């Protein structure tokens, strides 16, 4: 049975009871390992690395943004410019139907009163043929 | 010689607390000032006599939000800290190891890294660090690996001790707490020179058996592990063998490098109301000792076998009964010493009966027990662990959360697969040839 | 951390006010006045809610949005009125919208940096900032168009702080317009993509459950709202709150989303529309119901990712625990076995409205794909034969940006239906 | 914001006149007067320290119809500025309008109304009212039009078209006159709401018995109708009403498309106290081919978007009962792609009618427009009219002679063929 | 709009004259005086036809043109004498006429300038002008030529403004000479090449009602004139009277005439004759109508039958209902369905006038554009064409200075006209 006593204080003592030895001739060597990572302060470079990958992420996707954004000012403006865009076409395609109105009836009545006219070159050109028969 | 308290992490705050409550009332110190009572330190272990009153702890507090360590600066023993050793970091609590090691972390780790030094600066040689921490949980999963890696590289030799609080399915916080617990106890484990795992399934459990409480409050967790933690030190605050220094902390108890996790188990907790029923048996308490029910991590070494063994006694004790106590204890049991490992029965009596907290629970006891052992089942939790993580990861989970502050997959694959091997490690040892 | 909240759009804005008044009144505040409850707690955080400005009073940080007067001075005069700050309104004047390329392109941008600007000076004043929610009308104009455009201008200046919503996705009964489904379907896509969680609260059920089940025959814009606000009440609890916990937002995300695509919570309620006998088991019954979620969608037909309870009142978690535990097993089936924790349950002192006994509920499941297949189902059919589109393809907009729209939710379904595996 | 009436065409005139007659004794105006018993401000600007006055133009190419409008009350009710008369030659035919005579006016009108949306925090369009066929509104309507667009690009705009009934119309040459005018209009026109006389004329025969409609006659039942179309947006604009959602709300295609149009309970005096219409009747009238407004039927076509606007005291708990049950005793006929439309408006004020009058006391009323393929059976029987005389040069030459191309013409006409296959094109699909 | 009117040449002028003092006395004028018929409408429109000038007196925008004294102091003695201005009479003094070379181009032109000037004084007086509305006779010189001739000076000096016609074709019954032919279709060449519209009276249904149809054995020139008179009152009706249409004349082209070539409407009265009966009054309105789609009623030697109709416009008179009206047009549309061309959707529009005219308690009116009138001008091409032929009297404007080709080139524009309107039975 025995124990084997380990100090003796002002409040306190220890000792052992070692109950029956093991089986032994030493043995293992489970993650004992012959290189097993001592480890180092350079190793701040490795939070580092990490973190420009978040500095990338925001300015990457605010930049997958900016370029949303700015799409939007060019909607906008394209609906400006589509409107502007027709005023300028139905607008000016008016007035054009309209110069082909006050010209095409200057012709139909310039040209009704053409033939009254020589209608009356004729009434005043055979009234001096009153000078031929008489 | 001497002593320092790191607690990084809301639970480990909480916990520190209410152990550093528990050191003073067992030490003689009024919040404020001296013990002014009616050889030259013994309770200096922890503590520095600073002033020509005060009697200051050699302590930091550490978390990211204030919140907790506020209640620390509005209750009393606000008194009894430095305002110095109180870092908060009033940002951005976290919830993500990914968080605390790397992004909110980075931004504290210096002025934390600072202070810790200029404690061990007053101390004429320091011996290492007990750092507590939440096992799951931003910034004490997070925060906790990276102060350990600076820790080592500042501090070489001088060893460090983790106290881990295992988290528990129904008194915890969040979903992500695997990848976390998993995440740090990767990193964290090859810093660490031994770990108490404290799981609150156990604890909680216990406060429902023997405290009787429907209830478990935060705090009622606390002061027990508070109490567990006091009987763990202690050895070493009044100094009397069976461990004191920290390098009788591994040498009686891992066997090897890979950190191991001792499992704990307090002796006789029980309640007021019920405090005058005592006299428990010198034997009781031993044979009560060895009891799944009455463990600290939810598991049991029926199933392991043990390869290191250590009792850790408080109050009127004689050996010759101990003794006595052991033997019986051995015939009635599936006992289970592994291989290769004499019979470690490192006993350490401590003769210094064991307060406890006045308005508190537990009651006046005049004999206590400790029993740490490194056993091949502590694993077991590991297990439980580990398969939740698993079946997580097995679907990027919440995964892009910490990829998302920063980090890559390949950190997730790469711990997960360490506990792989640790988990192998532990078997190994199991029944040799 | 400390939350700003941005409430733009006509029901957004009742939605909102709605809102305000039913939380100020749990923390004790009046029209302008401060505090009028001698019970304690309340205050702690009154905080995350309340900037306070000079002598008393208590101020909420709220900014409200608008292209058309109108709804603001129907808060301004009315129910607790005097409250907003005079240069936090932001009234439009403009054309209504009534269509999201209004709203997020033309007199959308016409205000954005207006709004933008004092959302700004409230956030820098704000002492560390949460992040936002935002209340608006997912069907319609104003706060479809100008609240999603908002956030993805927030987004951008705060990609730090974290993003919140409450959308209300409108239905074909008691919806106004024909146009409902292009206007989701624009800012679903927008949703999906800016927010880092999103409670739906699909007029559906907030209709179904009024006449369904609570007897009211013609349900008012009221008699329909006040649910909304009740629950808001309900799912902010925590972040307003006690001690337990008290929820970062942040903690409330990744918490409650697996994957990045944002996964809108369907919300639930517990009493609603006084026996007070509601008995807990009774309470969560009732909870945990088809009949009585708050987005059209019978959990059943999805299983849940995680989920997120809070009761309110004098009970106790010894019941509680108890009977939480008894769902998620004569449920068991449906749940996510590969999120271990997936339900987490909290507990507070203080009762809302009437009610002595009453929880709620947030709820991110596969289920809610339901909702959208369907709004994708009305917008499938009518962008087909291009129908009423000619109408924003006027205020400037592309063809293929509806396709581009349309075939990211008809993905958001066939990842969600995806995630029925294990 | 606010909404600026302009009736061009003597049809358009009178109609006017008997619509804004039926505005002021809904919102209370004694024709010169207060109402001294905004809101009510969506049409009119309250001028002076006394006089409501509304937003309007009038514009005739004679006098004669005008002039009534400053001879009998009513005739203080405008200013003599909103009041364009043009003196000179009525016309008969497109030509005349939009080239010849017009051209004269044009300015003068065109200042006038930017002069009333000067006064105007925010205008919001016109809604402008015409005659199909005939000289000056026919013709001028369309050149108004072409300006307007020109300087109010986004402001939207409303045609209220009068489609010309073989029996209760004026000159051969109409057809021509429609299917030139809405050639060119209905590019310009956002939402056009026509009305086929054939169809007021034969309600009032079934509904007013009388052997008689008088012109006056059918204007105060389109007057009605006109009432119940707006209103939405002078009414019930104690807030947020502004088109672009009458509109949203009807047209799902760019081509101007025009809804159908129908009123409720149009009941007799004398007969006036049988009253209580079933909130379920009244809609189920609705749907009523002979209930009409443009002659034709809904049973044929198929339906693209649909809307009911009711008066009276009316909790939609009926309606809404009263549509379902619409549903099943119902070729209903929806078309295809377009989820089903019923955009309801309930606008709790009771619809006060004339009180000379022909119908009377009305607590419930009802409106229904419906955008339906349908509509383009009225657009066959016109274009088949011209058709027809046009295969003949018929009348041509005199608006060839006023000095148009007949490629305008064939051009126009073209312009049908295309709509009446866009009409026939959305029907039923695959 | 407005309206003057020229009224020239011996027959155009008593058919204006016994024309003026039938509407002047609907409208209630007195030789001079103004109003005396406290019956209220009449005045609206006495507008287009009356200037009125000092005090209160009414005046007729009239002016009167003859190449003979005579026939004017017939008007200025007489009748409703006192009421036209003097200098509005513009006598020729000269050789009569009766060829209508004379008052085309010799004692024509002489004339012409004076004339045109008091024409342009009283258009140029007048507001907003309508056109112009000339009386004469397409047979024989002063008005067959000088009118034809007036009308081609006043179009080229009023070319937007509108162009009427009354023309009294003559006939070889109640004719005077056999020249007539000559003159027509020299007239008739004009007419169609410068009226937008132009009414046909021809003499010979004028004749034919009035022994044929109305017990009259010898045919004054005035018992008979008063039928184109009557007729003439019930066409202007409604440019004259009330509210209903008004009818810009330009408004009665475009509605009128498919065709450039203003094709001619031969008119047709309702109840007719004299003095010493048929005021029966009971003039049912089916039997209004009958009478007057009546081919033995009709204004022109015409019976519809023998021609579709183009486009047509009738107008009613008294104290009826519009309500029988509207329901008896139709049962003629019908009952004649087949002659009404289809391809001109509307061609008959029907107008109800509360005033009567003459006697008659109900009476109506019809205007005709109908491919039938060409029966009449086939006929004095008739004549003509064998006349010309064996170039018979010609030698007598050979001589006032006119061409041979100039007949032919007039005689090929009828019969061209005929065979266009022949052309329109398609
Ligand atoms: N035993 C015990 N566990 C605690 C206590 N407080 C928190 N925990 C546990 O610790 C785990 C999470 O750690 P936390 O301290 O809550 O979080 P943290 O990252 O350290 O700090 P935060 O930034 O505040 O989130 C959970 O499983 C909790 O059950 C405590 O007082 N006692
Ligand atoms: N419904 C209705 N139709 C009318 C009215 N007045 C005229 N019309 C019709 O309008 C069409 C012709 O339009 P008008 O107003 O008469 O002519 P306008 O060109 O506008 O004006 P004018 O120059 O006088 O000819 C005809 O079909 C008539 O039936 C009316 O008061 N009500
Ligand atoms: C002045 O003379 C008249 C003119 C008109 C013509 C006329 C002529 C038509 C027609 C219509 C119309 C149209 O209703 C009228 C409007 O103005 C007129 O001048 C008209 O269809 C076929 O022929 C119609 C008339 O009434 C029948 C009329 O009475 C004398
Ligand atoms: C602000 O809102 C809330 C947020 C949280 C979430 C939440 C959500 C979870 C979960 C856990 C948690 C975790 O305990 C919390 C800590 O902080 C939170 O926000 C949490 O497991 C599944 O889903 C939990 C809440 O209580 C149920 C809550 O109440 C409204
Ligand atoms: N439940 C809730 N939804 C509303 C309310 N008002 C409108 N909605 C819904 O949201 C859609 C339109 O939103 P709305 O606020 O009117 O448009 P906006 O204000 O111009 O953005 C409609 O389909 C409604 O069903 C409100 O009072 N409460
Ligand atoms: N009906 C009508 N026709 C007339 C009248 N007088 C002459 N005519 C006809 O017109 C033709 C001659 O016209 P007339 O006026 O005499 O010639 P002018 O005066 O010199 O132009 C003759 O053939 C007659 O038939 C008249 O009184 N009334
Ligand atoms: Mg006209």
């Amino acid at each position: 049975m025995e124990v084997i006593e380990l100090n003796k204080c002002t409040s306190g003592q220890s000792f052992e009871v070692i109950l029956k030895p093991p089986s032994f001739d030493g043995v293992p060597e489970f993650n004992a390992s012959l290189p097993r990572r001592p480890s180092l302060e350079e190793i701040q470079k490795k939070l580092e690395a990490a973190e420009e990958r978040r500095k990338y992420q925001e300015a990457e996707l605010l930049k997958h943004l900016a370029e949303k954004r700015e799409h939007e000012r060019e909607v906008i403006q394209k609906a400006i410019e589509e409107n502007n865009n027709f005023i300028k076409m139905a607008k000016e395609k008016l007035a054009q139907k309209m110069e082909s109105n006050k010209e095409n009836r200057e012709a139909h009545l310039a040209a009704m009163l053409e033939r009254l006219q020589e209608k009356d070159k004729h009434a005043e050109e055979v009234r001096k043929n009153k000078e031929l028969k008489e | 010689r001497e002593c320092i308290s790191i607690h990084v992490g809301q639970a480990g705050v909480q916990i520190g607390n209410a152990c550093w409550e528990l050191y003073c009332l067992e030490h003689g110190i009024q919040p404020d000032g001296q013990m002014p009572s009616d050889g030259d330190d013994s309770f200096n272990t922890f503590f520095s006599e600073t002033g020509a009153g005060k009697h200051v702890p050699r302590a930091v507090f550490v978390d990211l939000e204030p919140t907790v360590i506020d209640e620390v600066r509005t209750g009393t023993y606000r008194q009894l800290f430095h305002p110095e050793q109180l870092i908060t970091g009033k940002e951005d609590a976290a919830n993500n190891y990914a968080r605390g090691h790397y992004t909110i972390g980075k931004e504290i780790i210096d002025l934390v890294l600072d202070r810790i030094r200029k404690l061990a600066d007053q101390c004429t040689g320091l011996q290492g660090f007990s750092v507590f921490h939440s096992f799951g949980g931003g910034t004490g999963s997070g925060f906790t690996s990276l102060l350990m890696e600076r820790l080592s590289v500042d501090y070489g030799k001088k060893s460090k001790l983790e106290f881990s609080i295992y988290p528990a399915p129904q008194v915890s916080t969040a979903v992500v707490e695997p990848y976390n617990s998993i995440l740090t106890t990767h990193t964290t484990l090859e810093h660490s020179d031994c770990a108490f795992m404290v799981d609150n399934e156990a604890i909680y459990d216990i406060c429902r058996r023997n405290l009787d409480i429907e209830r478990p409050t935060y705090t009622n967790l606390n002061r027990l592990i508070g109490q567990i933690v006091s009987s763990i030190t202690a050895s070493l605050r009044f100094d009397g063998a069976l461990n004191v220094d920290l390098t009788e902390f591994q040498t009686n108890l891992v066997p090897y490098p890979r950190i191991h996790f001792p499992l704990a188990t307090y002796a006789p907790v029980i309640s007021a109301e019920k405090a005058y029923h005592e006299q428990l048996s010198v034997a009781e308490i031993t044979n009560a000792c060895f009891e799944p029910a009455n463990q600290m991590v939810k598991c049991d070494p029926r199933h392991g076998k043990y390869m290191a063994c250590c009792l850790l006694y408080r109050g009127d004790v004689v050996p010759k009964d101990v003794n006595a106590a052991i033997a019986t204890i051995k015939t009635k049991r599936t006992i289970q010493f592994v291989d290769w490992c004499p019979t470690g029965f490192k006993v350490g009596i401590n003769y210094e009966p064991p307060t406890v907290v006045p308005g508190g629970d537990l009651a006046k006891v005049q004999r206590a027990v400790c029993m740490l052992s490194n056993t091949t089942a502590i694993a077991e939790a590991w297990a439980r662990l580990d398969h939740k993580f698993d079946l997580m990861y097995a679907k990027r989970a919440f995964v892009h959360w910490y990829v998302g502050e920063g980090m890559e997959e390949g950190e997730f694959s790469e711990a997960r697969e360490d506990m792989a091997a640790l988990e192998k490690d532990y078997e190994e040892v199991g029944v040799d040839s | 951390r400390e939350i700003v909240h941005i409430q733009a759009g006509q029901c957004g804005n009742q939605i909102g006010a709605k809102f305000w008044e039913v939380i100020s009144d749990e923390h004790g505040i009046d029209p302008t006045g401060s505090y009028h409850g001698d019970s304690d707690l309340q205050l702690e955080r009154i905080n995350v809610y309340y900037n306070e400005a000079a002598g008393n009073k208590y101020v909420p940080r709220a900014i409200l949005v608008d292209l058309e007067p109108g709804t603001m001075d129907s808060v301004r005069s009315g129910p607790f009125g005097q409250i907003f700050r005079p240069d936090n309104f932001v009234f439009g004047q403009s054309g209504a919208g009534n269509n999201w390329a209004k709203g997020h392109y033309t007199e959308g941008a016409e205000l954005v940096d207006s709004v933008l600007d004092v959302v700004r000076k409230e956030s820098e004043s704000c002492d560390c900032l949460q992040g936002f929610q935002l209340t608006h009308s997912l069907g319609g104009g104003t706060g479809s168009g100008m609240g999603t455009l908002l956030i993805s201008k927030i987004r951008e200046e705060y990609p730090d702080r974290i993003m919140n919503t409450f959308s209300v996705v409108p239905s074909p009964k008691v919806s106004d317009t024909v146009v409902e489904p292009y206007n989701a379907t624009l800012s679903v896509h927008q949703l999906v993509e800016n927010t880092d969680e999103t409670y739906c609260i699909d007029n559906e059920a907030l209709y179904d459950i009024c006449f369904r089940t609570l007897k009211l025959t013609t349900p008012t814009y009221g008699d329909l709202n006040h649910l909304v606000s009740a629950t808001m009440s309900g799912v902010t609890t925590c972040l307003r709150f006690p001690g337990q916990l008290n929820a970062d937002l942040r903690k409330l995300a990744v918490n409650m989303v697996p994957f990045p695509r944002l996964h809108f919570f369907m919300p639930g309620f517990a009493p609603l529309t006084q026996y007070r006998a509601l008995t807990v088991p009774e309470l969560t019954q009732q909870m945990f119901d088809a009949k009585n979620m708050m987005a059209a969608c019978d959990p059943r037909h999805g299983r849940y990712l995680t989920v997120a309870a809070v009761f309110r009142g004098r009970m106790s978690m010894k019941e509680v625990d108890e009977q939480m535990l008894n769902v998620q097993n004569k449920n068991s089936s449906y749940f996510v076995e590969w999120i271990p924790n997936n339900v987490k349950t909290a507990v507070c002192d203080i009762p809302p409205r009437g009610l002595k006994m009453s929880a709620t509920f947030i709820g991110n499941s596969t289920a809610i794909q339901e909702l959208f297949k369907r709004i994708s189902e009305q917008f499938t059919a009518m962008f087909r034969r291009k129908a009423f589109l000619h109408w924003y393809t006027g205020e400037g907009m592309d063809e293929m940006e509806f396709t581009e729209a349309e075939s990211n939710m008809n993905d958001l379904v066939s990842e969600y239906q995806q995630y029925q595996d294990a």
